[PDB]
DNA sequence: GCATCAGAGCCCTAAA
DNA sequence: TATAATGGGAGTCTGATGC
RNA sequence: GGGG
């Protein structure tokens, strides 16, 4: 029953997801060069903030315990980017 | 649809005692009103390079391949020429028969005139849109937003 | 009222 | 590591007590 | 499945 409370996707909606996940991809990567932090700890922050406050732990091969502090931290940086970055 | 902006000089010749003066034509706004239908003559010899919008006419002779002249139609003047025509000095372009008005979709910005005989010639600065379609495909995506502003080489999608 | 649960004797043999 | 594939299969009778 |  739950299962069938998302509708299947699209051609179109298939493909738009699919292209934001790999252009999401990149974007972490370019972000990793532009700021020297760690691609993987990106992205633990980049998926945290999407998941919301909800779901927060450690995770296996991250450098920094990724508790509310070092998110909070570690997106500050982020968001201290100029426009185009 | 990309409504592409077109900012082109045109002229036309109209009787005297059928022209209402203005300095600048609004869309829709009347040019002049015939009491008897006016045969539009060329001004040049060429071949006729025929663009017609939604309503009104372009109308472009060349000699050689170098443009000659640019002649506006407005609403109310019915071609009697074709693309691709050959025209001699004098031998009439369009009828003009009643009220003839500027069309929906163009304008008249500055508007000179010069007066000859019994007729006026109007060179008209006109600014209007010309309407191009693309097809979307699913694997393609709109990068876009309705009403953005875009110039030559601007990504669609 | 009606459902949901947990009760329903002991020791022994051989077969699995 | 690349056609596409998008929602499962299966079976007595007591008495005491909390909805 | 038998025994008491």
């Amino acid at each position: 029953h739950e299962i069938g409370q998302v509708p299947l996707l699209t051609l179109e909606e298939e493909v738009e997801l699919a292209r934001k996940v790999e252009e999401g991809m990149e974007a972490i990567k370019k972000l990793s060069e532009i700021t020297g932090l760690d691609p993987d700890l990106i992205r633990e922050v980049v998926r945290a903030k999407i998941l919301g406050s909800a779901r927060v732990r450690h995770i296996p091969g991250l450098k920094e315990t990724l508790d509310p502090k070092t998110v909070e931290e570690i997106d500050q940086k982020l968001k201290s980017l100029p426009k185009e970055h | 649809r990309v409504e592409y902006v077109k900012k082109e000089r045109a002229g036309l010749r109209l009787p005297l005692a059928a022209w209402v003066e203005k300095e600048a034509y609004k869309p829709g706004e009347i040019l002049a009103e015939l009491p008897e239908p006016y045969l539009f003559r060329a001004e040049e010899e060429g071949v006729v390079e025929l663009k017609e919008l939604e309503e009104g006419a372009f109308l472009v002779l060349r000699r050689e391949d170098e443009p000659v002249a640019t002649y506006f139609l407005p609403v109310g003047m019915t071609p009697l020429v074709v693309h691709g025509e050959i025209v001699e000095k004098g031998q009439p372009l369009a009828e003009a028969k009643g009220l003839l008005r500027m069309p929906r979709q163009v304008r008249a910005a500055q508007v000179e005139a010069e007066e000859e005989g019994e007729t006026v010639y109007l060179t008209l600065f006109l600014e209007w849109t010309e309407p191009k379609d693309y097809r979307v495909q699913p694997h393609m995506n709109v990068v876009v937003p309705e009403g953005a502003r875009v110039e030559a080489g601007d990504k669609i999608v």
